[PDB]
RNA sequence: AUAACUGGCUUGUGGCAGUCAAGCGUUCAUAGCGACAUUGCUUUUUGAUUCUUCGAUGUCGGCUCUUCCUAUCAUACCGAAGCAGAAUUCGGUAAGCGUUGGAUUGUUCACCCACUAAUAGGGAACGUGAGCUGGGUUUAGACCGUCGUGAGACAGGUUAGUUUUACCCUACUGAUGAAUGUUAUCGCAAUAGUAAUUGAACUUAGUACGAGAGGAACCGUUCAUUCAGAUAAUUGGUUUUUGCGGCUGUCUGAUCAGGCAACGCCGCGAAGCUACCAUCUGCUGGAUUAUGGCUGAACGCCUCUAAGUCAGAAUCCAUGCUAGAACG
RNA sequence: UAACGAGAUUCCCACUGUCCCUAUCUACUAUCUAGCGAAACCACAGCCAAGGGAACGGGCUUGGCAGAAUCAGCGGGGAAAG
RNA sequence: AAUAGGGUGAAGCCAGAGGAAACUCUGGUGGAGGCUCGUAGCGGUUCUGACGUGCAAAUCGAUCGUCGAAUUUGGGUAUAGG
């Protein structure tokens, strides 16, 4: 017989399984495509996510009712050192896809990169790179010959840089290193671009403008093992049912005499690979700059940063890029931050915006000073104070 | 963007912090937390809650 | 007319709110909301400046058992403005109108949320202070 | 060997669909219908039979949840009208996507109220009881009415009546993992899955159309419904932070400071978790179906079709998203 | 027919997580370990689709396929057990 | 042989007030009842809760009926398979 009454799905067929990522580092599975005629630019960035905040913004969008009035936002702290680019891959276009062709390293590795390649750094000799570091015996011309290579045969080139996790306040002392992608020009451009940059920093106002619409690739929360009613939004069978009542009642009909891949089931929830796009860049700070908070209207000298640092992550005392709402992932998660796939001419996408000020309250509790010398003229002195 | 102040405690309310309250009469109280919040359907006189700004004034400490 | 932002829905069908304006009804039972899409098990409900299909339980004999359209002024449920405001009043409450939000009774007592009068030029008319 | 379920044959009956064309439709068989006849399909009705099961396949309905069919209620695109507009009716490709909240009844069914784009019909052992519930039926108690001399009967009414077990195999959901010299890092992408949906307001515009009454649409803009994936700024909830304060009884001679009251109680309460009870985000290319066309024969004319070809749907395949073959 | 009723039924006020629509917290389990250690049940066993067949197959025929050893859950099947 | 502590307040009795009488009204006292709230006790309503190869071949928890009599109960004794 049929269903007494209709009712849409329960959770999404499309991010099947809802098993733990491969990785803990997101991974780009798709870059913009690459047009010619741009200039030699990266395509991602990574970085650390430090902790959400509040803004103020006047809305320019006419025909909406708040236009020309002020709103409140949340928004997403993401704590970005440069990267350093380390090395360069060629990649050549195969009927079974793309291979890697070859891959050439930079001279000298910073110790938090070549801690990336060990289980038990403490305990190793730290041989890794050195014969490598030979390679470059006064001509380098074994290593000329391998770019070469690359720019003879690669079709798609992406640069290797990692971050320098020294720089944030993580006690993790593995940089994260990853591929990039480099578009626009030549594949020889492009593999003069990666040489001229190897062992150079490489900033995110290189990499991404303000008011650009970015995607987030990130590793989401961890639940652990999770019942139907939180991982599938299954309804609560009634109080009175026997053996319990947080499950899904009928699992499949007779036949097909077996369990259906479609029935929500107990199972592992959170810590999934995820792809959010549309993200508004409301800001792309310097770490070097002391009115990080500051803005045009609020000229109060005021770093991003609440009071007593933000909760579970520190301070954030490099540039940053401030996002718009939530992305995926928990704070210290690295975050690969990407250029879009697409052209967005909407109104959203192509606004301007001019932030009126951002909330520097503490975030480990029901803060209400914005600054310790406000907060010393408004209670005055204590007895702590002399 | 201006800043209000708390109805029972005088505290500085921020942009989208605490709630606002409005009285059968019409009358608008602001809140910055549940603290005050509580306390003022809970009924209680700053007067007689010691932190407040309107006590401090009251018993003039700090003036 | 007016395309007002998604609010925290207060009353679901069955919820009886107080009558704010003189036609005569002290009660207002919530059995409808106009707008309502289809989903399983879930009720209608409607938040400040919805319109609403009630019954008066307890007002009037000749307002009284008849279904006629309401519109919702105000809210105890606290809602979230755009502007980051989280505001709630003691009561909901709302007055009787026309099909076209037109109100019978022509006085509102008490404050008026600026969602609804916003939303229908009728209630601001006859309202007071509106917030 | 034989009844009361399912299943199987059949399809009278139920349901659905054709063809003929006397008539209806101011004229006019075929816009829309269509008598007298006649050909079929279906197994969502009910019969007929008694093939399986009586060393037992748990027999009503509802709740929950998934999927499938199309004979399409809505949504996309279209053809026809007894289509001026608006509305509506007939029809095509279409199951991608949705198809509700309640009063009464144990009900399937029904019937009203109300919202809605719509409140379509069905299947999966008349899906689903080691998933629940147990109102009904259908053990034993009891009452009534009719029937019987009586014990008792009623497919009549009424009330009360134990719903057992998974730790096995498989399947599903997740989680490890030997070996393909060792170990580490970065990758490719075969294959499998897939996702978005609908409405309103403003403008167009009181415009086209229309004698008037009435009264559209495309581009665009702002929001909203249902769904999906995250997140904890804020607000709310939660409190063994037993963190701070307060309170009762009793005990430590009093004070200070504490114990107990099967977390003693109360207010606040960070952190963590969490809510359309909060916020954020949900992509653009190609190929087609119906259909409308081009050139153009067959058939010296005509013809979207025969050769060739254009546009074109919520369709399909990609882009994008999830997993990554643990013997690529 | 006053009073009485763990009797059956309808409405109203209060009340509430019964529900919209779920979330959080505590103890004991479950979990992992040391020791101890059963039972039901068992033709052989255990991947699907269609076919025919005692007319609803794990085995037969034709296809899809198919890679050690496993852990926690689960209640579709074993027309599961009693 | 056993059955906390309260509530209600029947007869009988004492006193006062109002009146010509008939009498009426009021305040105390008293402590009745197969009365009542509620322990011990006896029972076993509901959750159709737990358990349901149990702690148990009928138990456990909360909730509940009754609780001074047609009460509860030990021992002795009688009645024995149509
Ligand atoms: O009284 C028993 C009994 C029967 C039945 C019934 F036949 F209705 F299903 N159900 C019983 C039940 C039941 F499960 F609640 F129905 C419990 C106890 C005994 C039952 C009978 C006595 C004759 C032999 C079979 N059991
Ligand atoms: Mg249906
Ligand atoms: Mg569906
Ligand atoms: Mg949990
Ligand atoms: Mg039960
Ligand atoms: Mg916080
Ligand atoms: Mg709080
Ligand atoms: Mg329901
Ligand atoms: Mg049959
Ligand atoms: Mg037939
Ligand atoms: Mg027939
Ligand atoms: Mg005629
Ligand atoms: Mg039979
Ligand atoms: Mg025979
Ligand atoms: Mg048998
Ligand atoms: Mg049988
Ligand atoms: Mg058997
Ligand atoms: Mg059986
Ligand atoms: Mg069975
Ligand atoms: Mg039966
Ligand atoms: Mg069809
Ligand atoms: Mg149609
Ligand atoms: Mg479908
Ligand atoms: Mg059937
Ligand atoms: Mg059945
Ligand atoms: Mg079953
Ligand atoms: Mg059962
Ligand atoms: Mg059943
Ligand atoms: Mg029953
Ligand atoms: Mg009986
Ligand atoms: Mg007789
Ligand atoms: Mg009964
Ligand atoms: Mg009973
Ligand atoms: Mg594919
Ligand atoms: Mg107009
Ligand atoms: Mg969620
Ligand atoms: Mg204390
Ligand atoms: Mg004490
Ligand atoms: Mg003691
Ligand atoms: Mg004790
Ligand atoms: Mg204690
Ligand atoms: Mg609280
Ligand atoms: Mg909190
Ligand atoms: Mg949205
Ligand atoms: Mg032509
Ligand atoms: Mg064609
Ligand atoms: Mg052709
Ligand atoms: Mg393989
Ligand atoms: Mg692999
Ligand atoms: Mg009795
Ligand atoms: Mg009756
Ligand atoms: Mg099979
Ligand atoms: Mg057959
Ligand atoms: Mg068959
Ligand atoms: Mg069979
Ligand atoms: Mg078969
Ligand atoms: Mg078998
Ligand atoms: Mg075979
Ligand atoms: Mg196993
Ligand atoms: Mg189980
Ligand atoms: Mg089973
Ligand atoms: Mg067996
Ligand atoms: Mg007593
Ligand atoms: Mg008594
Ligand atoms: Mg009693
Ligand atoms: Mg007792
Ligand atoms: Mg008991
Ligand atoms: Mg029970
Ligand atoms: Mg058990
Ligand atoms: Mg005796």
């Amino acid at each position: 017989s049929h269903r007494k009454y209709e009712a849409p799905r329960h959770g999404s067929l499309g991010f099947l399984p809802r098993k733990r990522a491969a990785k803990q580092r997101g991974r780009v599975k798709s870059f913009p495509k690459d047009v010619k005629s741009k200039p030699v630019a990266l395509t991602a960035f990574l970085g650390y996510k430090a902790g959400m905040t509040t803004i103020v913004r006047d809305l320019d969008r006419p025909g909406s009712k708040m236009h020309k009035r002020e709103v409140v936002e949340a928004a997403t702290v993401v704590d970005t050192p440069p990267m350093v680019v380390v090395g360069v891959v060629g990649y050549v276009e195969t009927p079974r896809g793309l291979r890697s062709l070859t891959t050439v390293w930079a001279e000298h590795l910073s110790e938090e990169v070549r801690r990336r390649f060990y289980k038990n750094w403490y305990k190793s000799k730290k041989k890794a790179f050195t014969k490598y570091s030979g390679k470059y015996a006064t001509d380098a011309k074994q290593v000329e010959t391998e770019l070469a290579r690359i720019k003879k045969y690669a079709s798609v080139v992406r640069v290797l840089a990692h971050t320098q996790i020294k720089k944030t306040p993580l006690s993790q002392k593995k940089a994260h290193l990853a591929e990039i992608q480099i578009n626009g020009g030549s594949v020889s451009d492009k593999v003069d671009w990666a040489k001229e940059h190897f062992e150079k920093e490489v900033s995110v106002d290189s990499v991404f403008e303000q008011d650009e619409m970015i995607d987030v690739i990130a590793v989401t929360k961890g639940h652990g093992f999770e019942g139907v009613t939180h991982r599938w939004g299954t309804k609560k069978l009634p109080r009175k049912t026997h053996r319990g009542l947080r499950k899904v009642a009928c699992i499949g009909a007779w036949h097909p005499a077996n369990v259906n891949w479609t029935v929500a089931r107990a199972g592992q929830n959170g810590y999934h690979h995820r792809t959010s796009i549309n993200h508004k860049v409301y800001r792309v700070g310097k770490g070097t700059d002391e009115a990080n908070g500051a803005t045009e209207f609020d000229r109060t000298k005021k770093t991003i940063n609440p009071m007593g640092g933000f909760v579970r992550y520190g301070n954030v005392n490099n540039d940053f890029v401030l996002l718009k709402g939530s992305i995926p992932g928990v704070k210290k998660r690295v975050v690969t931050l990407r250029k879009s796939l697409y052209v967005d001419t909407s109104r959203r996408a192509v606004e301007k915006v001019n932030l009126k000020w951002i909330d520097t309250a503490s975030r480990f509790g029901k803060g209400r000073f914005q600054t310790p010398a406000e907060k010393h003229a408004f209670m005055g002195t204590l007895k702590k104070d002399l | 963007m201006k800043i209000e102040v708390d109805s029972f405690s005088g505290s500085k309310i921020y942009p989208g912090r605490g709630t606002l309250f409005v009285r059968g009469d019409s009358k608008i109280f602001r809140f910055q937390s549940s603290k005050s919040a509580s306390l003022f359907q809970q009924r209680k006189n700053p007067r007689r809650i010691s932190w407040t700004v309107l006590y401090r004034r009251h018993h003039k400490k700090g003036i | 007319s007016g395309n007002k932002f998604r609010m925290s829905l207060a009353l679901p069908v069955g919820a009886v709110m107080n009558c704010a304006d003189n036609s005569g009804a002290r009660n207002l039972y919530v059995l409808a909301v106009k707008g309502t899409g289809a989903r399983l098990n879930r009720l209608p409900a409607a938040a400040a400046g919805d319109m609403v299909m009630a019954t008066v339980k307890k007002g009037k004999p000749e307002l009284r058992k008849k279904v006629m359209p309401a519109i919702v002024i105000r809210q105890s449920k606290p809602w979230r403005r755009r502007d980051g405001v989280y505001l709630y009043f003691e009561d909901n409450a709302g007055v009787i109108v026309n099909p076209k939000g037109e109100m019978k009774g022509s006085a509102i007592t008490g404050p008026v949320a600026k969602e609804c009068a916003d939303l229908w030029p009728r209630i601001a008319s006859n309202s007071g202070v509106v917030v």
